[PDB]
Parts: structure tokens; sequence; C-alpha cells
């Protein structure tokens, strides 16, 4: 299994609809077509996409991160983790880990201050992933995914 | 995860 | 599609727009002229209000996909579905439990209330009764009932119309742009319609089991319409939340008896797919099997008007600091507190004025009497506390936030002025906050394991100060009751002339107006030093807790797993950036946290390590049962009460809760010495295994166990 | 005729299977793809008011603009 980690290519749009195609599988609340073309149009380069080069389709997106920034308050730039996923049959080999690592390098190559994101109290597999990265709890929404559970506020402070 |  | 009025109704789509241009070709061409990066948009316009947005043929998104039953789609409010008396049961039954799923289970009011199609008939024809069945149930027996439940959802949109809680979190109200306006009746004509859709029942000779749970809904429905009594009228009458209580419980024994199975489609999904609906289709969730949220509602509410018996401003501070702390209260009674405590007149409680009810509280809490800006805007941020204590577990934590920040900004100014006396009384708010707010933490899992030295020792330190303070401020008080005592030596030893009538006329004034509240505040300080103590001897217990976890290398007060992008001294100062501008006490550096944990850490091995563990358990076994006996001796003072001239805690309203409080407190304290055993006795033994299991630090709540002070349970770490 | 002129105009937009969608034009991509606000859907004789809502190209059958509107756009 040979992963290769790519920037996202924005004109590519068979891309474009497998990460589509692959977050709205693992997702619980729904994503329209504009909520895709928010993050992904305005920020082309904080999406990020795992293919595996020795598999039957190579440029085919098993796995993608998708993250925007915009400054927090007025003085510091946040960064932001909107979608994570990996396929079902490739998970457990540490590539979400790189990806959010190469998604946390380069907006800290774009001088944010912080990585912030929302997730589930019951999702333990997200948590570990983020808190064993640096991430701490800074706060409890109640009902923030509705009958899914309470959401935990995650933040990764880099300056 | 986003969520609206 | 055979429907009459929907084939001619094609023809009238387009007749509103005179003249109409395809543009499908203009589009198409200039769309695959763009760059396909670029979005032609407004440039006003944000991307980010379009993430709202629905998509058409997308069946977790439209609305109009909803697959129905032809039941569901057929279901008419004019037909008199059989068998009548039987079914408007089930219709009622129904109904009454959507309300709880609602209310009680936090549900989306489209998916409840408004699926019936009863409801959505009676609301439609109030906008410009609503069904003729032809049978007497269904026409004024269930038209009652629907009524009742639509004037409580009025009821219920008024009480989010005061901004107490939080919308769509803590309870929806998503009526799909139903405003009755002012068609919807008055209270008098919704129980008249239910009292005499209920005498027919009672006129009814037939006997059934479905008749009698028939019998018990209306009268459900009728105590429900005067629940708005407690606002309008501020009625403290438990007579109709009592029958409430009483009906329900009639009703969940009859549940085994009967089984009910309404009409098919007369509670659907079907007012999604046809009315103005702007959110994505939801299914309906399951159900309540039982009329036990009923209960809890009443008791709720019957709870919150026990504040009105209050008679010192203690018995209102003690009160929002228990009645929504050991379990979270029924969003209706949740609302309807802080209405029931500050009052449509600006008054609290229809007794105080908002000055009057601050200058209370320090007047109880300093034993000293004396309009202006500061005193004004003191008496509005302690009605914002008693505010929050009503809102939700999580948003709990969230008010104290902006209270930190507001009261050290509101102590700085008392300073300024030199007015001692309220600047003490904001100190002791404040840093009374900064405690909850951070032991509030570990109730909602916010700390890892790692955190939980730099929190416990951050609030024992910080519960050091508070008895620091609150001791002196004993010590005041007790040297002005020594003061009205010397005088009382002085005149004995006076011979009788006008210096001694100046010392007796000066005596008397003090024993009338100063002695019986220094006596009290006395008291109520004992009170606020045993608490503070056992609450600081459970933080000192933690951190030793953590100490010998260190200290036999199963934890750090950092993350453990490596990670290229942060550091340390970062995260910390981001756990403790809202303690950051609150001069006193002043937050401590990251060095002096760092140097402190080394103070209790061991780092001694063989002999020289056993003997100072020991006095480290030893520590913990010791001071839990010296909590043990501190939360006992509060808890006969409450059970006792505060004329007994040894405590005061004002705990008369919440007497139960605070007794329930404490016990958990002591269950926590006995446990922490248990856990304290297991954990030696497994790590010594551990060592001396070679091929040792790998363990991990757990924060775990026990069940009936105080959750502020959580378990730092070790658990073996096996792989997935 | 550029793009640009045709947003915030009112657009009456086909869907593929016998439903009618009357709402401004707020946004477009090249894969034409829209995003319509106070969108109607209209479909045989009932009505109803759907807010914001975005239409797949797919999804789309035709697209039509009333004439009097069109001719103030230029
Ligand atoms: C989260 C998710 C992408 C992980 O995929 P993955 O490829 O297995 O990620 P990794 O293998 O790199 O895991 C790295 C770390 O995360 C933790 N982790 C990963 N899977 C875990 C699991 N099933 N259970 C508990 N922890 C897990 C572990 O700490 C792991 O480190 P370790 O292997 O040393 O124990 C997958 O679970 C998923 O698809 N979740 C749904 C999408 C989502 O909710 N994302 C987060 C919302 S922002
Ligand atoms: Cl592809
Ligand atoms: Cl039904
Ligand atoms: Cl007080
Ligand atoms: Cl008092
Ligand atoms: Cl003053
Ligand atoms: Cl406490």
């Amino acid at each position: 299994m040979e992963i290769v980690y790519k920037p996202l290519d924005i004109r590519n749009e068979e891309q474009f609809a497998s990460i589509k195609k692959l977050i709205d599988a693992d997702l619980s609340e729904p994503y329209s077509i504009y909520v895709y073309r928010y993050f992904l149009n305005q920020w082309p380069e904080l999406t990020y996409i795992a293919v595996d080069n020795k598999s039957g389709t190579p440029n085919i997106p098993i796995g993608c991160i998708v993250c925007k920034m915009d400054p927090h308050r007025n003085v510091r730039l946040r960064g932001y983790i909107g979608m994570l996923a990996v396929e079902s049959t490739y998970r457990g080999h540490g590539i979400a880990k790189k990806l959010v690592e190469i998604a946390i390098d380069k907006m800290q190559r774009e001088h944010c201050d912080e990585i912030m994101l929302e997730t589930e109290v019951e999702n333990s597999a997200a948590l570990n992933l983020y808190e064993g990265m640096g991430f701490i709890r800074m706060k409890r929404m109640f009902r923030y995914y509705l009958n899914e559970g309470d959401a935990f506020k995650l933040i990764l402070p880099l300056t | 995860m986003f969520h609206l | 599609p055979m429907e009459v009025d929907s084939i001619l109704g094609s023809l009238s789509i387009t007749d509103d727009f005179d003249q109409l241009v395809d543009v499908t070709s203009l589009f198409d061409e200039l769309c695959s002229k763009l760059k396909p990066e670029a979005i032609v948009k407004d440039p006003r316009f944000d991307l980010f209000e379009g993430t709202h947005s629905l998509e058409v043929n997308n069946s977790k998104l439209d609305s109009s996909l909803i697959e129905l039953t032809a039941e569901e789609i057929e279901f008419d409010v004019n037909v008199a579905y059989d068998p009548p008396l039987a079914s408007v049961a089930a219709i009622a039954d129904r109904l009454l439990r959507c309300v709880i799923s609602w209310l009680n289970d936090y549900q989306t009011l489209p998916t409840t209330v408004l699926s019936c199609r009863y409801t959505e008939s009676l609301l439609s024809s109030l906008v410009k009764s609503s069904w003729c069945t032809g049978n007497i149930l269904y026409d004024k027996v269930l038209g009652s009932c629907i009524l009742g439940v639509c004037y409580l959802t009025k009821f219920v949109q008024k009480l989010l119309s005061a901004g107490i809680v939080f919308e769509e979190e803590d309870l929806n109200f998503n009526n799909m742009g139903f405003n009755t306006f002012d068609n919807l009746p008055g209270q008098d004509v919704v129980i008249n319609s239910l009292t005499e859709s209920l005498q027919i029942l009672e006129a009814y000779s037939d006997d059934s089991l479905h008749l009698t749970m028939l019998k018990h809904i209306l009268k459900i429905i009728i105590c429900l319409v005067h629940l708005e009594d407690h606002l309008t009228d501020y009625s403290t009458k438990t007579s109709h939340l009592d029958e409430l209580i009483e009906n329900a419980n009639s009703v969940n024994g009859i549940f085994p008896q009967l089984q009910l199975s309404p009409p098919k489609g007369a509670f659907s999904t079907y007012i999604q797919k046809h009315r103005s609906n702007q959110f994505p289709p939801r299914k309906i969730t399951k159900l309540p099997t039982d009329y036990s949220g009923f209960i809890t509602l009443a008791n709720d509410v019957k709870t919150i008007l026990l504040v009105d018996k209050a008679e010192s401003a203690l018995e209102t501070y003690q009160f929002a600091k228990f009645f929504n702390k050991l379990e979270q209260r029924h969003v209706i009674a949740r609302i309807l507190f802080p209405l029931f405590f500050i009052r449509d007149d600006r008054t609290v409680l229809g007794k105080f004025s908002y000055t009057q009810f601050y200058l209370l509280h320090v007047k109880e809490f300093s034993a000293q009497t004396p309009g202006n800006e500061l005193i004004q805007e003191s008496s509005n941020m302690l009605l914002e506390w008693y505010q929050n204590c009503s809102q939700n577990t999580c948003r709990y934590r969230q008010g104290f936030n902006r209270q930190l920040i507001l009261w050290d900004s509101l102590q700085a100014q008392f300073e300024s002025v030199n007015s001692q006396v309220y600047c003490s009384w904001t100190y002791f708010m404040k840093l009374s906050s900064m405690i909850e707010f951070s032991l509030k933490g570990f109730d909602l899992d916010i700390y890892k394991p790692f955190e939980a030295y730099s929190m416990f020792w951050y609030v024992y330190y910080l519960s050091h100060h508070l008895e620091t303070f609150l001791k002196d401020s004993q010590n005041d008080i007790e040297s002005n009751i020594n003061a009205i005592h010397s005088m009382n030596k002085k005149l004995k030893k006076l011979k009788a002339g006008e210096k001694k009538d100046q010392l007796r006329l000066k005596y008397r004034f003090a024993m009338d107006n100063e002695m019986e509240q220094l006596q009290a505040t006395k008291q109520f300080l004992n009170y606020l030093l045993k608490e503070i103590n056992i609450t600081k001897s459970l933080c000192l217990i933690e951190v030793f807790q953590f100490a010998i976890l260190k200290s036999f290398g199963l934890i750090d007060n950092k993350n453990s797993t490596p990670s290229k992008f942060s550091n340390e001294r970062l995260i910390h100062n981001l756990r403790f950036k809202p303690f950051n501008s609150i001069g006193v006490p002043e937050l401590p550096e990251y060095e002096v946290f760092q140097q402190t944990l080394k103070d209790f850490v061991i780092e001694e091995k063989g002999a020289a390590f056993d003997i100072k563990l020991e006095r480290a358990t030893n520590f913990i076994e010791t001071e839990v049962r010296n909590v043990v006996s501190s939360i006992d001796e509060i808890m006969q003072g409450i059970k006792g009460g505060d004329n007994n001239g040894v405590l005061v805690t004002g705990t008369r309203l919440v007497q139960e809760l605070s007794l329930e409080y404490y016990c958990k407190l002591k269950h926590t304290s006995k446990a922490l010495s248990v856990n304290s055993k297991v954990i030696v006795n497994t790590l010594k033994k551990n060592i001396k295994n070679k091929d040792s299991h790998e363990y991990k630090v757990e924060l775990v709540h026990t069940t009936e166990g105080w959750n502020y002070f959580p378990i730092q349970t070790l658990r073996i770490k096996q792989d997935r | 005729l550029k793009l640009s002129d045709f947003i915030g105009n009112t657009l009456i937009v086909s869907l593929t299977e016998d439903r009618i969608l009357v709402g401004s034009l707020v946004a477009v991509d090249a894969q034409m793809n829209l995003l319509l606000d106070h969108v109607e859907e209209r479909m045989g004789s009932s009505s109803r008011m759907m807010g914001l809502v975005s239409v797949p190209r797919r999804s789309v059958k035709t697209i039509m603009i009333d004439k009097p509107v069109l001719q103030e756009l230029t």
C-alpha cells in the first residue's frame, strides 16, 4: 500500500466529485454542493487528499481533509478543520493523521495562530487523533449535533 | 466536523 | 395526478408572468466559458451564507422527496375513523407523548406536535371548527384536545420570547411560519371547551379502558393550560400541578392493559413535504412509552414556586445554588424561574427592588449597613448571576466566562472609590465563581487526565485565598461582637450617672440593631469555611493522587504523545486564558505550576521511595475521613436548621437537594481513598513484574458521587 | 449578456420532473450549479416557499426569465 498526499486540484472536477462522494457517506450532517464550494473554491490550498498509488485506481481519493482560515476577532488568524474522512477499507493506517499534519503544517506556513474544530463527544477516534497532536478541549456545546450528542470545541495553539 |  | 384541481392548476403556474424567455442555452455556454475555480455572485454576498442551502433531488436535503404511505397521503381530518372511542384515545395519547418528546426529549416542533394532521388543520383555519366529521368525539372531544395543546404551544412561545434560554438547543420552536395572531382563544375558552368535552365523557353510559384513559387525557391537558397561571398571576398553588402528577400516575398503569393504534397517517411527515419548509427533512424520533415526563415537568415547576417563600437573601442565594445543580431541570421550569424570580413590575419576587435585593446580599454577608451607577450595575450583575443558574449543564459554565471579567472590572471600580464593603462582596462573588467555573470543567469532561493536576491545584490555590478572605471577614465580625460585649462589661463597672446612660443607650441600640446580624453572619461564615475547606481538601487529595501517579511514571502534567506543532507553555496558557486578566488572586506563572509539582512528585527510589509514598497515601486516607467528618457536620446543621445557633446554611427551600449534594460529595470522598489503595497495590506489584502491564489514567465519574471531583482511575491499555 | 447581470433577478427554473422553482439567483459556478434565494416551489395546484435552495446541473430542465425584467438588465 503506497499512499500519496496531494493538494487539491481545483480544475480536476472528477477529483472534486470524489471528495464530496467520500465525505457524504461518512457525515451525519448533510452538505449541499455550495457547502463544498464555500471551502474549496475560496480556500483551494487548504484541502488535501490521500491517494493509493499502487491501488487499482491510483488517483481516486481514499481520504481527504478540508480546511479554512479566517482572522478570529481582530488580531489572530484561526485555521479551521471542517471536514476529514478516510475510506472504510483504509482506516487504521495513519492516513488521517498525516492528512491533519500536512494541513496544520500548511496553515502554519500561512501564519495561522491556532487551529480550531468541533467534534462529537462520542467520536473517540477523532478525539484521540486531535488531542494526541496537542489539541485540548475549550468548550462543550449542548446538543450541538442534535440527537448525535454534545460536541467539544478543540483548539491547538500555534503562536 | 462542520455543522450549520 | 388524477386530481382535477392539479390538472387545471398546471396552467396557472405561469399565468403570473406575462412573457417568458428560455435562457438554458445561454446559461450552459456562459458557464462553460467560466474558469472551473470561479463562482459568479454578488461581490457583497458572503459564500458562507450559502452553507444552509437545500439541494434538490438530494434525499437528505430535499423535503419534496419524502416517501409517504397511501394512508399518510389519504388522511382526511373530516373522516371519523372507526372505532371512534378507541381511535380518539389513540390519537390523543399520541399527541401528549408528542408533547413530551418535544419538550422533555429536545425534539423538533415539526416532528412532534405539528406532525399531527389535526394540529395543522386547527392552526390553519385560525390564521384566516376546522373539521366536521359528524361524530361527537372528533368534532368536540378531540377538537377540545387539539385546542388545548395548541394553546399550550402558544404559551411556550411567549416563554421563549423572554430570551431566557437558548433556542434550538434548550427548546426547539420551529413552527413553520405559523402565526395565529390574536385569533387563538383565551384561557377561559380553552378550559371551558375541555370541560364541556369532559362532561360528555362523564355522561357516557358505556365504560371502557379507552374511555377511562381519555377521561384522564382531557384532565391532563386542562392542567397544562393552567401552567400559564404561574406567570400571569404568579400563583404558588400546586393544585393543578398535583392533578397533573396524579392523572399521569393513573395512566401509566393503564398502558400495560390496553394497546393503542391510531389511524394510519394521523401523525406523519406530511407537513414537511407540502407546507413551506426551509429545513431538511427529518424522521420522527421514537416516542416515549409512558407519561413519566409529565410527572418530572410538574415536580420541577413545583420546585420553582418554592423560591417565593424565601425570607432572606441567603435563601434565594442557596436556592439558585441548588435547584438546578443535581440534575438539569425541565426546560419549561428553567425558563419559568428567571421570569418568576425577575417579575414584570421590575421587582424581585414582588418584594424587593433591584437595588434593595442587592443591598440584602451585602448586608447578610458583611453584617454591615451604610442608588448610584456602581450599585445599579452591581444589582444587574447579581441578577444575571441568578439567571445563569437555570441554564443547561453546558451553558452554565459558559456563563461564567462573561461574569469573571465583569466582576473583576466591577471590583477594580469599587477599589478606585475605596468602597471596601462592596469591594469585598464583589471579590467573594468573583472568587467563588472562579472556583465554580474551574471545577465545572471536570463535570463536562473538559480537562484531560494530564491536565488534572493543573486544574486541581489551581482550585486548591484559589480555595486557599478564599478561606483566607473568609477567615478575615469572620475575624472582623468577631471583633464587632466583642465591641458590643465590652460595652456590657463596662456598664457593670459604671456607677449610675449621665455617662452610664450614654453607654446604656448605645449598648441597647447596637444590641437591637447590630447584634443579631453579626451573630447570624458569624454562623453563616462557619458554613462557608467548612465547605471551602472540604472543597480545598478534596483538591489537595486529587493533587496528591496525581503526584503518586507521576511518581510511578503513569502520567505527566503534559501531553505524553509527541507532536511537532505546539509546546506545553502555549497549551497551558490557553487552558488558563479566562483567568489571565484577573489581578487578584493573580494567576500563577507557568514555572510555579512546574515547581509545585516537583514538590509533590517522588523522585526517590527503593526504600526511600516507599517512605515518602506512605506519607502521601496516609494523608489521603486521613484527609478523606476528615472530609467525611466535615460533610457529616454540615448535614446535621442542614437537618437541624439555622436557629440552632452554630451554623447558618439558608438551605430551607432546598434542604433535600442540599443533603443529596453532600451525600454525593461524601461518596466521592470515600471513593478517593479506596482508589488510592488500589493504585498503590497495583503499581507496587507491577514494578515487581518486569513484563508488567501498560496503564492509562482516565477521569471516571462515580455514579452516586459528585462529578466535580472525578476519580483518577488507571486502566489496562489494550490495543483495538 | 454577462452572468453577473442575471444575479439578483428572479429566474423560473423548471426541475427535471414536473417541479418549478421561482427565486432570485444568488450564485452560479462553472459547472452550472445554481443557488437561489426566496425560492417558491410550484408543482400542480400546490405552492410553498423553500428559502435558500441549491440546484445541481443535472436536476435542471430549463431556465426562463421574465421578458420585462430581462430588458432592464441591459
Ligand atoms: C477519524 C478517522 C478519519 C480515522 O481514520 P484513520 O485513517 O484510521 O486515522 P489514523 O489511523 O491516522 O489514527 C491516528 C490516531 O487517531 C486515534 N484513532 C484512530 N482510530 C481510532 C479508533 N477506531 N478508535 C480510537 N482511536 C482511534 C488513535 O489515537 C490513532 O493513534 P494510534 O494508532 O497510535 O492509536 C475515521 O475514524 C473516520 O472516518 N471518522 C468519521 C469522520 C469524522 O468524524 N472526522 C472527525 C470530525 S472533524
Ligand atoms: Cl477520481
Ligand atoms: Cl398514526
Ligand atoms: Cl450572600
Ligand atoms: Cl445571614
Ligand atoms: Cl459606592
Ligand atoms: Cl464547590
